[PDB]
DNA sequence: CTTGACCTTCCCCTTGCTGGAAGGTTTATAATGGGAGCTGTCACGGATGC
DNA sequence: GCATCCGTGAGTCGAGGGTAATAAAACCTTCCAGCAAGGGGAAGGTCAAG
RNA sequence: CUCGA
């Protein structure tokens, strides 16, 4: 195997009723094998060097990130406005597409 | 004063002192709350007497009674002079026989010049 | 939640704290005050008198001390003992003047010259006497409570009473307790065993009450000494795992080096003097390194090499390490003996002892189904063709001896041990027939001349080669 | 068949040590928490632990 | 009770090659062998007459 | 480990 990054996916065979789980490895030429994988509860998980499972944002808090910056790095904010006791949101048309 | 420091004062081997303790020659030394020989000046005097007695020509047993004639305070020196005169008489008896070997060996080493021959006048006498 | 034992050991040693510079001085003062109670409390016992007697009578016939100090510190104590020994019997054992002479013979007794064998000798003397009186008291307690059934509340009213005379034996039976009025059959054990305790009384000269506080002081001082030593041992338990990192050269496992270094540290604690102004890590490193390097040369080898041969191997290996850097070529033994200043056959002898054995389960290709233990031929077995000819030879020897008639057959069979339990010599077989030694040999020679004639030994020609 | 005379090998012994083997005991500036090895199989049965 | 975690399996028979690495030092003690030439003796084996 | 059925 060449060193680098590698996105793999089992075709089934873990949980019933489909639910393909896309894992993701990082193979170095020498060192530990950082690993990411999903879950049937659609969570994220980290397996450092094929040890036991661990919630994946615990490697983000270790990198000196607060839980405000973690949500800023991954998501896309929708701003609300409250003026004279009115509930009016902002809306770009690209977000609301197919609901 | 252990067994290695008395080897440098007199000159004996460290095994030879244990040998002289094994046979009956010297005063037995004390132990030091463990298996270690300790030595005082009396054993030093006995050993520097015995090394000189070995170097002048006495054997192990007449020196073995010479040391006992040195330990006691009496040493009535008539038998001392008797044993020294017996020793120099023994040296005379050895040296007369050894020079007799010399005289009997010089009378046969006259011939035999040392050529490439196959006969020798020396190899034929004793054969 | 773990199974690695080294994590368990380091987690267990992690709870304790390291020591500072003055902490070791504090624990050394604790150890010295633990042993000083045993030193100043043994001065009221006749075993200390025996120690004084032997230690001055040893120097009677005789920093390193001057001999005049040894002639001075062991001289006046004998005369003071002479004045103290008879005056305890004068009008009372523990008086205002007799106990002052007790403190006199105790405080001038500090003439220590303390060597630990002649210090532990007195404790080994006292402990067996206290165990003697303890087994006598426990046999009394075993007979009276468990067999005579008298209660311990009514037992301590007179067991603590005298323990010298038999007033305790016949005074508490005024109260009947009629299971314990049954003593006229079982009288003959308790007073006859109390004669032994009276013998111990007359041997020590001191009573029952005034000897138990001595051993209580011994127990207090010894417990203080052990509890002082335990903290110094447990505090420096990181120094041993700091030293045993390096000796993990693969003879022993990692934990065995630590367990040998702990015994080295426990030897180093009892030897360490704090008077010289040296820190403890200056001293204990030697006693840890010695214990590890001793166990790694006595153990950790299958064919065990003695200790002095390891030095002869290691000098050769250090010189053979230096010769590769110097010359650049691998040294032959002939030029190696020039550096070692040894005969060459000696160096060829030392280069044979090594190479610890191969495991019989190792694979000799690159496989995992063919181990080395499937190639080793058994050589002790007798061959099946050499075990079939040795029966035909036995049958042919049983055949050809039948033509020999009556005397030469038996002496030929038991002369060579044929069909006998063992072999017989010439005189042991001469004593069987009549007496004769030479006649047996003549019969043997005639029998061999009968066998060698070519009319019977034609079959035994082809058994030869 | 019997007696003494001779043979064999083998074990112990004579001095004045010396060489070697196997075992035990210390040494005082200061040193205070390991590291090697594993990741690219699949399919069960059945303990186990909230 | 049920998701999850751990133990145990995974074809037979023949060839050939193999069978490796590196780690103190001064002191003390007892015991055994050997060596310069034989001497001595003890437990077995033969010889030549009678 | 490589090879043969």
């Amino acid at each position: 195997r060449s060193p680098g990054v590698f996105f793999d996916s089992d075709k089934g065979k873990t949980h019933s009723s489909g639910k393909v789980l896309y894992n993701a490895r990082i193979i170095p030429y020498r060192g530990s094998w950082l690993d990411f994988e999903f879950d049937p509860k659609d969570n994220l998980f980290v397996r450092i060097d094929r040890r036991r499972k661990l919630p994946a944002t615990i490697i983000l808090r270790a990198l000196n990130y607060t839980t405000e910056q973690i949500l800023d790095l991954f998501f896309e904010k929708v701003i609300f406005e409250i003026r004279d006791n009115k509930l009016q949101m902002e809306l770009v048309p690209e977000r609301l597409r197919g609901e | 004063m252990n067994i290695s420091d008395v080897a440098k004062i007199t000159g004996l081997t460290s095994k030879a002192i244990r040998f002289y303790e094994e046979k009956g020659l010297v005063t037995p030394p004390m132990r030091s709350e463990n298996g270690y020989r300790t030595y005082t000046q009396q054993h030093l005097n006995e050993l520097t007497l015995l090394r000189q007695a070995r170097q002048v020509g006495f054997n192990l047993e007449e020196s073995g009674e010479l040391v006992n004639l040195f330990n006691d305070p009496q040493r009535h020196s008539a038998d001392v002079k008797r044993r020294t005169l017996e020793k120099v008489a023994e040296i005379e008896r050895h040296i007369e026989e050894l020079q007799s070997m010399r005289d009997q060996l010089l009378a046969l080493a006259n011939a035999c010049p040392g050529d490439d021959s196959a006969d020798c006048p020396i190899i034929e006498n004793l054969s | 939640r773990t199974t690695d034992p080294v994590r368990m050991y380091m987690r267990e040693m992690g709870t304790v704290e390291l020591l500072t510079r003055e902490g070791e001085i504090d624990i050394a003062k604790r150890i010295e005050d633990g042993i000083n109670q045993v030193q100043c409390s043994v001065a009221e016992y006749p075993e200390a008198i025996t120690y004084l007697l032997e230690q001055y009578d040893r120097v009677e016939a005789e920093n390193s001390i001057d001999p005049e100090l040894a002639r001075e510190k062991f001289a006046e104590l004998r005369a003071q003992y002479v004045v103290t020994r008879d005056t305890i019997k004068a009008k009372g054992r523990s008086h205002a003047t007799a106990q002052e002479e007790i403190l006199k013979l105790s405080e001038v007794f500090k003439q220590f010259r303390l060597v630990p064998k002649q210090f532990d000798y007195l404790v080994n003397s006292m402990r067996v006497m206290m165990d003697r009186v303890r087994t006598q008291e426990r046999l009394i307690m075993k007979l009276c409570v468990e067999q005579c059934k008298m209660p311990k509340k009514n037992f301590i009213t007179l067991f603590t009473g005298n323990e010298t005379s038999d007033t305790w034996f016949n005074a508490a039976i005024a109260m009947n307790k009629p299971w314990s009025e049954k003593l006229h059959d079982v009288s003959e054990e308790v007073h006859r065993a109390l004669q032994k305790l009276q013998q111990i009384e007359e041997e020590t000269g001191l009573t029952i009450e005034q000897v138990k506080d001595i051993n209580r002081r011994m127990s207090i001082g010894e417990a203080k000494a052990r509890r002082a030593k335990k903290e110094m041992v447990e505090a420096n338990l990181r120094l041993v795992i700091s030293i045993a990192k390096k000796y993990t050269n693969r003879g022993l496992q990692f934990l065995d080096l630590i367990q040998e270094g702990n015994i080295g540290l426990m030897k180093a604690v009892d030897k360490f003097e704090y008077r010289r102004g040296y820190k403890f890590s200056t001293y204990a490193t030697w006693w840890i390194r010695q214990a590890i390097t001793r166990s790694i040369a006595d153990q950790a080898r299958t064919i065990r090499i003695p200790v002095h041969m390891i030095e002869t191997i290691n000098k050769l290996n250090r010189i053979s390490r230096q010769m590769l850097q110097e010359m650049g070529r691998e040294p032959t033994p002939e030029e190696l003996a020039e550096r070692m200043l040894m005969p060459e056959d000696k160096i060829r002898k030392v280069l044979k002892i090594a190479k610890e054995p191969i495991s019989m389960e190792t694979p000799i290709g690159d496989d995992e189904d063919s181990h080395l233990g499937d190639f080793i031929e058994d050589t002790t077995l007798e061959l099946p063709l050499d075990s079939a000819t040795t029966e035909s030879l036995r049958a042919a020897t049983h055949d050809v001896l039948a033509g020999l008639t009556a005397r030469e057959a038996k002496v030929l069979r038991m002369r060579f041990g044929i069909d006998m339990n063992t072999d017989y010599t010439l005189e042991e077989v001469g004593k069987q027939f009549d007496v004769t030694r030479e006649r047996i040999r003549q019969i043997e020679a005639k029998a061999l001349r009968k066998l060698r004639h070519p009319s019977r030994s034609e079959v035994l020609r082809s058994f030869l080669d």
